[PDB]
Order: C-alpha cells, then sequence, then structure tokens
DNA sequence: CTAAAAACATTCGTTCACGTGAGTTCCAGTACAAGTCTAGTC
DNA sequence: GACTTGTACTGGAACTCACGTGAACGAATGTTTTTAG
C-alpha cells in the first residue's frame, strides 16, 4: 500500500482538509528489459547526447 | 592539407567512436588535418570530460615512446576545436584551453640547538603552568608540541609549515600564531604575570617541594621564601635541607664542576671496589654545557660483585666530609648534596648516584642519559606499537616470558626497528 | 477516356527513450561520550 | 589538550512507482495521382 499523492481538498479558501490519493486498479506491465552486452553478459548503459 | 602548421590529433578514451568519427569529419570538411594516429608530426591534441591532471597521465604514457628531443604536444580541451570549427579558423589559445615527521619523538632527532627558541620557550611556559594546575595531559601535549617545534629543519616564518606537525591542535595553532603575527602573546604573559605562576615557580625550586606542597603552602597563605622560614616545624628533611642551602642549589653547574665531582668519586669508587667504572649520564651526556645536578651510574665489567658497592662508597665518601645530605641519613639508588670546595669556601651541588649490573647496563644508561620526554614517547612507542614493555631494567615481551638483554645500546633500538640516534640528538 | 497500380495521408497499438514528481528506506557523514597519556623507588 | 575508540542521530540519496512527451515501426485502411491500353 502507497499514496501516490496527499493532496488538500478545498471546500473554500478557508476551508481546507488533507486526503490521500490511492490506485485501487492498476493495469500490469512486464518488468522493464535490461540491455546485456553480447560477449560478456555485463549491463551497459544508453547515453544520449544532442550536438 | 589547408593549415600546414596545424595538426590535431584527438582522443578515443572518453569521447568514444562515433563522437570522434563525427568530429574529424567535420574538421576535414573544413580544411583541418587530422591524424589518424598519434605521431610526432601531432602538435596539438584535445581531450574532452576529463580532469586536467588525468590528461597529464596519457601525455607522459606517450612521452616514453617517443624519440627523444621532440616538441611536446599543446593539451587541449573540446572547447578549443569546437570554437575554431565555429569560427572557422584556428582560435587563438588561452587559459582555458590549457613517514613525515613521526609523531613519536623516538623517531625524529632533536638537536640541543633549535631555531625556535621563542616558541619553545612559550610553550614550556605553558606546559609548566598546566602542570601546577594540576593537568598532567595538558602539560604532555603542550610538551610534545615544543619538541615538534624544536626539531624543525628549518625556522618556521609562516602558519602553513604547521600542518603537517602532528600534536598540533586548535590551542597550540593559536599560541604560535600570536606568538609569529604580533611578537609577544597575550596568553603567555598574562599566565607568567600571574602571581600563582611566579610563587610556584619559586616554590618548587625548593629540594624537596613538589608540585602537591607547593599548592597546599599557597593556599594556606604562604607567599614569599621567608615566610616558610618563620615556621620550621612543617617542613621535612628535604625540605628543610632544600632550604637552607637555596641560593647554592640555585646556580646552574658548570662543566669543571663536573669534572671534579667525576674525579673525587672516580676515587672513592676506585678505592672502595677496584675495577669499578663510572659513566656520567643525565644531561651532561647529551652536550648540555649547563644542568642542575650531576648524575652518574656504576657498574663492574664482571658479574656479579655489585651487591652492595653503593653503600660502601657512600659511608666512605661521607667519613671523608663531603656529603651534606643522604637519602637514608641494600640499595641501588641515591640523591645527595656534595660539598665542592671552590679553588678561590664551597658550594652546594646535587649528585645522583645509580648502581646496575653489566646485563642491565645498557638499559640504565638508556633510561638514565635521554631526557625525560623522550624516554616518555620511546616507552610509549614500544608499548603500543611493538607491544614489548621497556624500563630501565630491561625490555619484556607479555607474550614470551623472557627478557630481551643486549650487549650494547646499539641492539636495543634495533630490536625496536628504530633508527639509533646519539645521546646529543635525544634532547626532548 | 477508363481501369489498375503506385504513392500519400491519417489513425492505432505497441515498444523504447527520456524527464519529473512523490513516497519509503538505507547509509555515510557528523556530533558527542569516554579512555589514555611511562616507569620505578623510597 | 590531542588523539583514539565507540555510540547515537539524521538529512540526503537511492530506489521504486506512476505519469507524460516524443519518436519509430508495423500495420492497416482509405484516398489521390499517374500511367497503360
Ligand atoms: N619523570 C621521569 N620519567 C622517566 N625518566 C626520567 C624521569 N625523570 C628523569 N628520568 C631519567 C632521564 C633523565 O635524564 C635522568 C635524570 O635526569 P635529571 O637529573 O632528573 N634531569 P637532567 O639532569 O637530565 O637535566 P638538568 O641538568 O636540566 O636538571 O633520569
Ligand atoms: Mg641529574
Amino acid at each position: 500500500k502507497r499514496a501516490l499523492s496527499r493532496l488538500k481538498l478545498k471546500l473554500n479558501k478557508d476551508i481546507v482538509i488533507s486526503v490521500g490519493i490511492y490506485n485501487l486498479v492498476q493495469k500490469a506491465l512486464k518488468p522493464p528489459p535490461i540491455k546485456l552486452y553480447r560477449e560478456t553478459n555485463e549491463p551497459v548503459k544508453t547515453k544520449t547526447r544532442t550536438f | 592539407t589547408r593549415f600546414p602548421g596545424v595538426a590535431i590529433y584527438l582522443v578515443e578514451p572518453r569521447m568514444g567512436r562515433s563522437r570522434r568519427a563525427f568530429l574529424t569529419g567535420l574538421a576535414r570538411s573544413k580544411g583541418f588535418r587530422v591524424l589518424d594516429a598519434c605521431s610526432s608530426e601531432a602538435t596539438h591534441v584535445v581531450m574532452e570530460e576529463t580532469s586536467a591532471e588525468e590528461a597529464v597521465s596519457w601525455q607522459e604514457r606517450r612521452m616514453a615512446a617517443a624519440p627523444p628531443g621532440c616538441t611536446p604536444p599543446a593539451l587541449l580541451d573540446i572547447s578549443w576545436l569546437t570554437e575554431s570549427l565555429g569560427a572557422g579558423q584556428p582560435v587563438p589559445v588561452e587559459c582555458r584551453h590549457r613517514a613525515w615527521m613521526p609523531a613519536y619523538a623516538c623517531q625524529r632527532p632533536t638537536p640541543l640547538t633549535h631555531h625556535n627558541t621563542g616558541l619553545s620557550e612559550a610553550l614550556e611556559i605553558l606546559a609548566e603552568a598546566a602542570g601546577f594546575e594540576g593537568s598532567e595531559g595538558r602539560l604532555l601535549t603542550f610538551c610534545r608540541a615544543a619538541s615538534v617545534l624544536k626539531a624543525l629543519p628549518s625556522p618556521v616564518t609562516t602558519l602553513s609549515q604547521l600542518q603537517g606537525l602532528p600534536h598540533f591542535g586548535e590551542h597550540s595553532s593559536r599560541v604560535v600564531q600570536e606568538l609569529l603575527e604580533h611578537g609577544v602573546c597575550e596568553e603567555v604573559e598574562r599566565v607568567r604575570r600571574s602571581e600563582r605562576y611566579q610563587t610556584m615557580k619559586l616554590f618548587t625550586q625548593i629540594f624537596g617541594v613538589g608540585v602537591k606542597t607547593a599548592d597546599r603552602w599557597y593556599r594556606e597563605g604562604l607567599r614569599t621564601l621567608d615566610d616558610l622560614r618563620e615556621q620550621p616545624q612543617k617542613l621535612t628533611q628535604q625540605q628543610k635541607a632544600g632550604l637552607q642551602h637555596h641560593q647554592d642549589l640555585s646556580t646552574p653547574v658548570l662543566r669543571s664542576d663536573v669534572d671534579a665531582l667525576q674525579q673525587v668519586v672516580e676515587e672513592a669508587v676506585g678505592q672502595a671496589l677496584p675495577g669499578a667504572t663510572v659513566t656520567l649520564t643525565g644531561g651532561f651526556r647529551r652536550g648540555k654545557l649547563q644542568g642542575h645536578d650531576v648524575d652518574f651510574l656504576i657498574t663492574h665489567p664482571k658479574e656479579g660483585q655489585e651487591a652492595g658497592l653503593l653503600p660502601r662508597v657512600m659511608c666512605r665518601l661521607q667519613d671523608q666530609g663531603l656529603i651534606l645530605y643522604h637519602q637514608h641519613q641494600a640499595f641501588e639508588r641515591s640523591f645527595c648534596i656534595f660539598r665542592l670546595p671552590q679553588p678561590p669556601s664551597w658550594k652546594a651541588v646535587r649528585v645522583d648516584l645509580v648502581v646496575a649490573p653489566v646485563s642491565q647496563f645498557p638499559f640504565a644508561l638508556l633510561g638514565w642519559t635521554g631526557s625525560k620526554l623522550f624516554q616518555r614517547e620511546l616507552r610509549r612507542f614500544s608499548r603500543k606499537e611493538k607491544g614489548l614493555w621497556l624500563n630501565s631494567h630491561g625490555l619484556f615481551d607479555p607474550e614470551q616470558k623472557t627478557f630481551f638483554q643486549a650487549a650494547s645500546e646499539e641492539d636495543i633500538f634495533r630490536h625496536l626497528g628504530l633508527e639509533y640516534l646519539p645521546p646529543e640528538q635525544r634532547n626532548a
């Protein structure tokens, strides 16, 4: 269990109540793939350069 | 090449293959000359996202493989190449593009005469004040700082020279800074001018009067030397003897008196037991010209004969009529007040005699020749680093219950893995 | 002049790359407490 | 006072989760233009 955000419901500029938002229904995805060097199966990184 | 006087070489390690290829292609398009492989023809080299120091490491590894006499290229950054490509011509090169003093005093020789007399005197005064206050640790640390300052090969003129010196914290650094910047230090004068310091120094010089007795007298209202003589009923033999011969014992001794006393003691020991050998230890063995007492060590090269030498020699000297004070009026130690007749009359000078067999002779000599601070530091180093216990009698190993006797003092230092120092270099 | 084929335009699901906010937990740094400072004789 | 050892605190970084932007790729479906007979 984890709160996506803790927000403030404002009935009026002077009246504020703290609330928390949760996702009781979330889509399921496969774990992200990770790139590996072919020759040694050592993890690699991707760097983006603009020039 | 449009510019025959320019030869640019890139670096693969950090830039990468693709970036190197693109930059080389762009430079070739712009008419520049780019060398595929490093060679002597290269005049400038460009790095990228590399620290300057690391770049130097690259240069040296390339210098060893080049013929001698070749002018080294000039280090440059990718910014230079980018600016040159953007402006269309090579831009001018600018700045952007382009074991020690061991803590222990036993490891550092300390000559008697140094170039930091004032600072050492101030630190000694502070240490004496701390000792009077009753804090032994403060005295020890101040003495260590003074000793460190004493061993400096060159005079100290700027605070930056105190960084690497051990046993130099906030207080000592501040004291030295005050001494250097303004000359006389405020704290030193404040402590010295204090009446308590002066009266404690006056009382301590009395033979048989320590710090505790001096403080007790100070808190009892006793402030002057004469006041002590007004109540000669709360003083032991030592205090009475010291107070009576105060002026005589206040004068530092000279070397001629040492020679006369040595001759007298040599005659006494020779007549008492034949073959006795006497060695002069203490400050006078370290090269000092002045002292407070004369210290001797008596031994017999043959093993097992100095069982009761000292009482016989002491009683013989007393019969001769020279001992004003004997510690005990079988012992192997005594301090006295000799009666030296001056050639012009006589003056009282203290003399200490200690006996030790030949087996324990080197240890006794080492323990009775070096300074107090040097002995403390050597014993601490032996106990902590090497785990052995060193005392005036011998060196002992808690693990193996066997003594480490030796036939010479050099072996004592050799066993501890320490460079030998002469007696003149053991001053604090 | 008409029909077939090629090219172009728009939409849709999926995967990948990065960036950014929020919540939870670990850890490396900093502060402070306490011990030590030499060894012996008398 | 200076150093060494041990304990406690704690603010930030790392990690995870979730969403949004931008791009490529296949894939489709439809629509428009060009060329052959
Ligand atoms: N507290 C101590 N701890 C260890 N060893 C010590 C010691 N005190 C002395 N020794 C050792 C080392 C000492 O060298 C020796 C006795 O020396 P002194 O006669 O007490 N003082 P000196 O004659 O050297 O100098 P000056 O003429 O200025 O008074 O015993
Ligand atoms: Mg002496």
